[PDB]
DNA sequence: CAGTCAGTCAGTCAGTCAGTCAGTCAGTCAGTCAGTCAGTCAGTCAGTCAGTCAGTCAGT
């Protein structure tokens, strides 16, 4: 119609793009036979649910067709400009061809399979009945097919699907090889002129909610006519309906009445979260913003709170404005749909493959002297203190927990303090190791309140209700919780830490909580001595503001002295000035291991569980008789530290079991336990000079 | 023809055409914008295989061009702005779109604060300044739809308008978001081709430095537009020039009315300028003509300029050269080196004065508060929320917690001038321990655990413990804030009150003649010294600070206390800053000599 | 932008642009119209110190150009006519306004009479023919107003539209005839600058020669436009090509409706052609190519063409040459000389036949009824209203009396073929006395005293009084309609029924071979002989008719009766007509010889 | 005579619940508005009579 709602032409065609997308779907040989008959046959064999259609095979197909002749119609930019029509267009391009019968149905499979099977079979018999009727009423056969295909109501192919479909953006590598769709943007950068494209962000996830079902189509029954009246729901709120809308309970006097059912609808998981700004890509005087994300389908349960993530998705509107008196029409309030999630700091132990990984791991293993090299590698940009780095590698490894069938549980973990002041560069190690380990939270002294690092209760928006929002310690479990300035903590926080020293437990009896939440954390602390520093006139624990019970809960305690000495100063000055002169320290003859390959090594190392033996029983027992024997013949408040509790015995077996894993051997030997006794006797007792 | 417009509109368009072709700088500005976007488009269309559209017009010229057009704009602007915009789009289309204007002034005795705004100034052109609070969120607005049809394969089209459009009125016609054209076919919509244009509204309170004694404040609200989104963070000081429109039907429509007085008011557009304050907001917009950089190059190559600029910050203060040298070395600030895959290393300098009363220790910090840029002064208290944000947000639209920056976040790249440093309690001194080396502020209160950034520089001036006893008993706790706080600070200037007779003379005629090189050149020296260029350290300066540092340990560990590696790092920082002063590129032995002497006088 | 029209409208405009530039006669026609109005404007702007705008497009070419555009127009014309008009105004503006079209056809099996019109042919393009009655009055319609203001001195402006505009629909907006603008000032209107465009509606009945046996007629009605006012007097036969629009809301608006079936119908536009009939309306549109006038010039200079064209009107009638010579002299008709400040003198010739039955006297008059132009036949009666109008008008809009022409007013410049002239009563013979010399008809019935004009030519054929006794007793009343009626007639051919044997033979083989120079050339000879050129009489011909006339008085007053001066005047008329036949300019003695011989055979 | 420990007020923080303001609603009732009708008024059309003319008969 002209003159009201007029027309426009544009260069974009939807005619040959469908044909080209069919040709791409069939003939692609690069990755036995073709690529998508294998994966799509795997889908129809009912062992898979998602389909990843990348944006690299399309571009390589365009350079191949561009060099063969003829000219190929530009399709990649056509996806990148619109990116919403192509899921439905692409998916009805898939459904013409599918290798159906490749395996008979199992009996015990599922319920969604058997529902879609009965819909398909009933659809066939309905389609064959009418051509068994009209064909016997005469009076090439394409015409009779066109007769039957338009006098029969069917289940539409939007409902018999079983899978989902997800894109995947293109690298800088493939765009560099042949010469945009994924430039990593920030949340300030998203102008309001990207609505519809396919973009990429990065930030820290905060406040990820629960997973609860949301409806897509609703299936009623009519009870008299016998139909099944569907209804699609697009909006936030819907409304139920009344008497009927069929073609038999309509045009009659006596309409029926319909009521719903839940084993014939179609559900989908649903979960929303928020991205905060990364706080490194901000201007000078500003505050981090936020931007919502919906998540549908298979991609759910991959957004853990407190991470660094690279979400790529398309960017739609969703209608709302705020107060009614502020509206000007037709303000829209955007969100970000999710398509494919790629994390930095990949989390152990969510990996299985080993074959390609050994090409990098076996280089470190065949490099020779793996252990002291890795001990050199953690935070190389300081000088000195090889023993502290040596112990903190054993913090990052950890292990091994043990259930004894009661079931009372033992740890399983190491707890390390640091002492001395001020210029021994202790904060650099805390930022360092709370940057190497995934799931690592760095909290200062004050700082967090008592309710900041325990959980709290708050009302939840749209999904309901009353979830316990976690604190710092509940966030970082099975990780490392660095702590600055341990002396300035409020005393309630001290009892919280002492409750973490017994395993698993924080207990709350406040105004709305009776729970016992879990925490499997590891604690590294850094306490300062009494003012000013290190008087050998003053006794131990005189210059320490902490009770010796808390000294007993730490199996490993350190102290970093500060004594002026002539010889080390030139090495230290050449070290530091050698890096302000440049940006890399080590030379002659060493290279630092990159941290990603190191996390691959340590992440590989935690799947061993070594087993002790009988000679190490004798050696551990006799060494404990030594330490117990000489530790209690002093009994004074002197530089000696009494009284070598059996937590040192459990801690030294636990350090032996930790050192045995880096040999990757299940071969607990005497160099193991001898190394552990070396770190015990050298660990403390450094205050002699 | 839209409405086949009158010959009046032709008269305004022709006259403003004649003015715009009279003075010919504006044609060159349009040429600059057009060429810049052209060559940017050539880079984005040639290698891989932005600027807005508004011209700043000053109201100087129209007073000497036409009195009619001058006093025409400042009385009834809904009759005179759309013709001039039409003629400017005519010129810009003819030389090679909206093409709005600015009207930078010089305004006509409409310089009024929003205390005295209403209401006989209504529907004129008004300039308003004040504080910005409580800026809302940015939302996109829809203008043009595009629909794909099925199955005939034709796109479609629709427009939308509002009341916050161009400044006239129009008989309104709403229009349903379309679906199911004639004849009956499903219209599946699209995105990516349908346009969108941003929208944001902020409110303005009058100035507290201009306000009356104590009364409630009264405030108005401003709507912004496409190319004016996100200029002003809340807390700035903002000049707004716009049109004081009054839209809405004020309860005269339906009888037995509530909302007793209608006719809500606002301001449209147009040209939000942020301006300099005494304590918040950057002043780095200061102009640098070629005459000025030619003069900087003229004075740049002498051999006494550190001793000239030493005695420049004291026009009326006797003595204390080494303090002045330390303050210039603070204002240059060193260089910031961030490592690869590690943590950065700190760049600036932190200074504590301590000494007897009546020693011009408080007079100096106001002078550093004036000459620098982004100075923020905190005296005494303090708690709560200097180093933090306190998170007190009660956002009305939805349950959400925002942050409201204190004094430490807001003074980024700046100078914090704290007075009476002993009166601070230790609970805030925890936050000063967090700022002065870690350079980050972690807040995990209720809440949202964050890690923002703040990298300020600190000057303090504390009193002695009891009396003026700065030399009498011992240096061991005449100050008594032990001990890490003594180590974080780089320099410890210890100022005494010696009595003499020649000193009484030299003080006397100075103070007497005061009652009866220039700084607005000096800050233009400073910012050009700051942005260009960073130096690198060279081989000639390592051995001086190595020998000097082993000297200071082996002997100053026999004299005084304490010495850490932080002294070595501050030696490197003062070397780099004194290299920045002479506008060089490399590092000479001269720098290590000067910084060595400053640390000798500072410690001994 | 009106509504920023679609690319569909662009497709139609581009395609019809390609057709109009394909065949290149139409460009030359537009050039002819434009040059003619240009040079007329030069005469009206240079010495002292019209043509409409439509191009006739034939539907021959579009069938061999595009089937889509062809069968597009004849099905839905409200989507295809305004684009082609838009492209034609584009071409006419680009080479140097509405510029409408015609669509002359050749129509597609839409050749339908208004008996079979309704209703599944609705809103298509339909061609209708029939009689025109009852044509209304011409009224001017308003389009654009212009108002002068007081006292500010600015003109103003306003538009108006209707439902009989261009063929689409439009959401209607009425608009008050303005007065008292904002701000309040008197708006005195004006004329002379405000445009006006004419308007007229006629109704069409089906043809009586095509109608069924006896039934009531059924009729529709046609709206006309600007350049189509006053083409067709009531009584014509008219082809109409237009669009069968159906406007109005048919009682579905308000409930409990009267006017049981709404949706009144009409026809818009477009191209009223009057066409030839058997008895009313001119046929002088016959084409004259240069080949034809070259052939007329080729045959024009012979010496036997009066004896060739004598024997041309008788393809199948034996004998009677002198009757045929008299009939050609009637069809040429002489010349009309109006004096200065007096009364005009009559030009044509009047002929009466009289004789025995079965003498082809009735067969001849049908042949004169076919070959001539504007022939009207009246046999017997007659009264009332052959020579008058009878004034029977009952005009519905107001009390007024119009006239409705009879047979004598309507046959101006023509031939009236009366049969059975004796059967007329004398009361109508009073009206024949009024017509045949006074040349005017005065009607003063109730009424309005008028004097219209009618200057016909008369042929009659009366029977003898009793028997075939044409020669037996005496010529003194074998006819008996005395006596002025015998004198008004010029010639009195007296036809007998002699019996012979050779005459029986010459009749016999003629009638026998008839059962087993060409006229459509001959009328093209006639009209070019008529418009060019009038002759003048010369000195060479006076003395022949003077001597001949004194001869006819002094001897034919001794033989027969009567002779008046009217015989002399008819001698001059036949001399002038025979001078017109040979395409000459002057008058020779040959003409007086031939007319002399014709009057000898006519009387003696 | 100076350090220190414990008691003690004070400021600040989290929990508590009663007003408060924005958004929705159904019933009814009233205010206007349109459809009803009835009376007016001019135009118009069929019946009816009178005059006038052509036909026909009778008288000279
Ligand atoms: N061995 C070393 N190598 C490099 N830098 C050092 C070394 N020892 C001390 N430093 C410097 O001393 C500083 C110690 O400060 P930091 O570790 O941030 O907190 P703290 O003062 O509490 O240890 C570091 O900034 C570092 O530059
Ligand atoms: N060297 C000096 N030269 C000039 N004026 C001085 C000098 N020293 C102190 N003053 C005077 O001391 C006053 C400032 O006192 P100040 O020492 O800044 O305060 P406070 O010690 O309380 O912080 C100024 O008015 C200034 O005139
Ligand atoms: N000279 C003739 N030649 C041919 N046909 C003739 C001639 N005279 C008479 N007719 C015949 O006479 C018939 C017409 O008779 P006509 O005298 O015209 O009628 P009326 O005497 O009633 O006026 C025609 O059919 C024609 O065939």
């Amino acid at each position: 119609m002209s003159a009201a709602l007029p027309s426009i032409q544009l260069p974009v065609d939807y005619n040959n793009l469908f044909n080209e997308i069919t040709d791409f779907l069939v003939t692609f040989k690069q990755d036995k036979g073709p690529k998508y008959m294998a994966m799509l046959q795997k889908v129809a064999n009912r062992e898979l649910n998602s389909v990843i259609i990348d944006l690299d095979d399309i571009l390589q197909y365009q350079n191949e067709k561009f060099l063969q002749g003829t000219q190929a119609d530009d399709l990649v930019s056509a996806i990148q400009q619109n990116a919403n029509h192509f899921t439905e267009l692409f998916c009805r391009a898939i459904d013409n061809n599918m290798p159906l019968p490749t395996k008979e149905i199992d009996y015990k499979d599922d319920v969604l399979d058997v529902i879609l099977n009965q819909r398909r079979l009933r659809n066939e018999r309905m389609l064959s009945d009418r051509t068994n009727e009209i064909r016997s009423e005469n009076l090439m056969n394409d015409a009779l097919r066109e007769v039957v295909e338009d006098e029969t109501e069917l289940f539409p192919p939007n409902l018999t699907r079983r899978y989902f479909l997800y894109f995947k953006p293109l690298s800088q590598n493939c765009a560099r090889r042949y010469r945009i769709s994924s430039k990593p943007l920030s949340v300030r950068q998203i102008k309001g002129d990207f609505l519809g494209q396919l973009i990429t962000v990065r930030g820290i996830i905060t406040r990820v909610s629960d997973v609860k079902p949301a409806v897509e189509v609703i299936a009623y029954t009519c009870d008299q006519c016998g139909y099944e009246v569907f209804q699609e729901v697009n909006s936030r709120t819907f409304t139920p309906l009344s008497e009927c809308t069929s073609e038999e309970c309509s045009q009659n006097q006596t309409k029926g009445q319909l009521f719903m059912s839940t084993r014939a609808s179609k559900f989908s998981a649903f979960q929303e979260c928020k991205i905060q700004e990364l706080s490194q890509q901000v201007p000078v005087g500003h505050i981090p913003r936020s931007l919502n994300i919906h998540v549908n389908g298979t991609l759910v349960r991959s957004l853990s709170p407190g991470d660094i993530v690279d979400v790529t998705g398309i960017f739609l509107p969703a209608p709302y404005t705020g107060f009614k008196a502020l509206k000007a029409g037709l303000l829209t309030e955007t969100y970000l749909e999710a398509q494919f999630v790629r994390q930095h700091k990949k989390k152990f132990a969510s990996f299985s493959l080993t074959s390609d990984v050994e090409e990098r791991v076996m280089e470190l293993i065949t490099s020779g002297d793996v252990y002291n090299r890795l001990a050199k590698s953690i935070a190389p940009e300081i000088y000195g203190n090889l023993d502290v780095k040596k112990a903190l590698l054993l913090l990052l490894v950890g292990g091994v927990d043990k259930r004894v069938g009661d079931g009372m549980k033992i740890r399983g973990d190491i707890n390390v303090c640091l002492m001395g002041d001020p210029g021994v560069a202790k904060s650099q190690l805390l930022k360092a190791i709370c940057k190497i380990s995934p799931r690592g939270v760095y909290t200062t002294g004050k700082g967090s309140s008592g309710v900041g690092l325990t959980a709290a209760v708050m009302k939840d928006p749209v999904t309901d209700e009353m979830i316990l929002e976690g604190g710092a310690l509940v966030l970082a479990d099975n990780g490392i919780c660095c702590i600055d300035e341990f002396d300035k903590m409020d005393e309630s926080d001290r009892t919280a830490i002492h409750e973490v020293m017994e395993q698993q437990t924080i207990s709350i009896s406040k105004a709305g909580i009776n729970t016992t939440l879990n925490a499997r954390t590891s604690i590294l602390a850094a306490a300062n001595p009494l003012y000013g520093r290190y008087n050998p006139r003053l006794s131990p624990l005189d210059n320490i503001n902490l009770p010796a019970a808390l000294l007993s809960r730490f199996d490993i305690l350190f102290l970093m002295l500060d004594i002026p000495s002539r010889d080390d100063d030139e090495k230290l000055a050449e070290h530091v000035t050698y890096v302000h002169m440049h940006n890399k320290q080590p030379d002659l003859d060493f290279t630092p291991v990159e941290p990603s390959k190191m996390r691959e090594y340590i992440a590989y190392a935690k799947t061993k569980r070594p087993v002790m033996s009988e000679a190490v029983n004798d050696y551990v027992v006799q060494a404990y008789i030594r330490l117990r024997q000489d530790s209690k013949r002093e009994m004074d408040s002197k530089f000696s530290f009494g009284q070598a509790t059996p937590r040192t015995l459990l801690g030294i077996i636990r350090l032996s079991q930790a050192l045995a894993k880096l040999r990757l051997a299940d071969m607990v030997d005497i160099d193991d336990v001898e190394e552990a006794l070396r770190l015990v006797r050298v660990s403390k007792e450094s205050l002699y000079q | 023809t839209f409405f086949a417009p009158d010959a009046v509109f032709g008269d305004r368009v022709r006259r403003f055409q004649e003015f715009l072709d009279t003075f010919t700088s504006y044609r060159d500005s349009v040429r600059s914008i057009q060429v810049y976007n052209s060559n940017n488009a050539a880079n984005y269309n040639d290698d891989q295989d932005i600027l807005p559209h508004r011209i700043i017009i000053s109201l100087d010229d129209l007073r000497e061009f036409d009195r009619s057009f001058w006093s025409g704009i400042l009385v009834e602007p809904a009759y005179f702005i759309p013709p001039a915009e039409k003629a400017l789009t005519d010129l810009a289309d003819s030389m090679d779109h909206p093409w709005k204007l600015s009207f930078k002034g010089s305004f006509g005795a409409h310089a009024l604060s929003p205390r005295t705004l209403t209401a006989q100034h209504l529907n004129k052109l008004v300039s308003v300044e004040g504080i910005v609070t409580k800026t809302s969120l940015v939302r996109p607005k829809l203008i043009r739809s595009v629909h794909y049809a099925a199955k005939t394969g034709r796109f479609h089209y629709r427009d939308y308008t509002d009341a916050t459009t161009t400044l006239t009125t129009r008989i309104p016609t709403p229009a349903i978001y379309p679906t199911e054209d004639t004849e009956g076919n499903k219209l599946t919509t699209e995105y990516g081709y349908s346009t969108f244009i941003d929208h944001q509204r902020i409110t303005v309170q009058e100035m507290p430095e201009m306000a009356p004694a104590g009364q409630l404040p009264r405030s108005i609200d401003v709507i912004l537009d496409d190319d004016l989104v996100d200029k002003t963070k809340p807390g700035d000081r903002v000049n707004v020039v716009g049109v004081f429109k009054s839209l809405g039907a004020g309860g005269m429509n339906q009888s037995n009315s509530n909302t007793l007085i209608g006719f809500k008011t606002l301001i449209l557009g147009n040209t939000v300028y942020p301006l300099h304050a005494r304590s918040t907001g950057v002043a780095a917009r200061q102009m640098l003509t070629d005459f000025d950089i030619r003069n900087i190059n003229k004075l740049s190559k002498k051999k006494d300029i550190f001793d000239i600029l030493s005695q420049s910050l004291a026009p009326s203060i006797y003595g204390h050269d080494h303090i002045k040298k330390a303050i210039l070395l603070m204002l240059m600030g060193g260089v910031e080196k961030n490592l690869e895959n590690g943590s950065h290393l700190r760049g600036d300098i932190n200074i504590l004065m301590v000494g007897d009363p009546s020693t011009a220790k408080s007079q100096l910090l106001r002078f550093v508060l004036n000459t620098a840029s982004l100075a923020i002064a905190t005296t005494g208290r303090g708690s709560s929320g200097v180093g933090l944000t306190a998170a007190v947000t009660t956002d009305r639209e939805t349950g959400e917690r925002r942050l409201e920056a204190g004094a430490m976040v807001l003074a980024d790249r700046g100078v914090v001038c704290i007075d009476e440093f002993d009166k601070m309690t230790d609970v805030d001194r925890v936050a000063i321990h967090e700022v002065m080396e870690q350079q980050t502020v972690t807040i995990a209160k209720a809440g949202i655990h964050t890690t923002l950034n703040a990298r300020c520089s600190v000057i303090a001036a504390a009193n002695p413990v009891f009396g003026q006893y700065d030399v009498n008993r011992d240096p061991h706790q005449n100050i008594a804030l032990p001990d890490s706080l003594l180590s974080r600070f780089d320099l410890l200037f210890v100022v005494t009150d010696d009595i003499n007779e020649i000193r009484d003379r030299s003080i006397s005629e100075h103070v007497l003649r005061t009652h009866r090189v220039t700084i607005p050149f000096l800050r233009k020296y400073v910012q050009y010294a700051k942005e260009r260029v960073i130096p690198q350290l060279t081989q000639e300066a390592i051995n001086v600070i190595v020998k000097n540092y082993t000297d200071l340990r082996n002997d100053d560990n026999t004299k005084k206390s304490p010495i850490t590696a932080r002294t070595l790092e501050t030696l490197i920082r003062l070397a780099t800053a004194h290299a920045k002063v002479r506008l060089s590129k490399t590092v000479n032995k001269v720098d290590a000599k000067v910084a060595a002497n400053l640390l000798r006088f500072a410690l001994l």
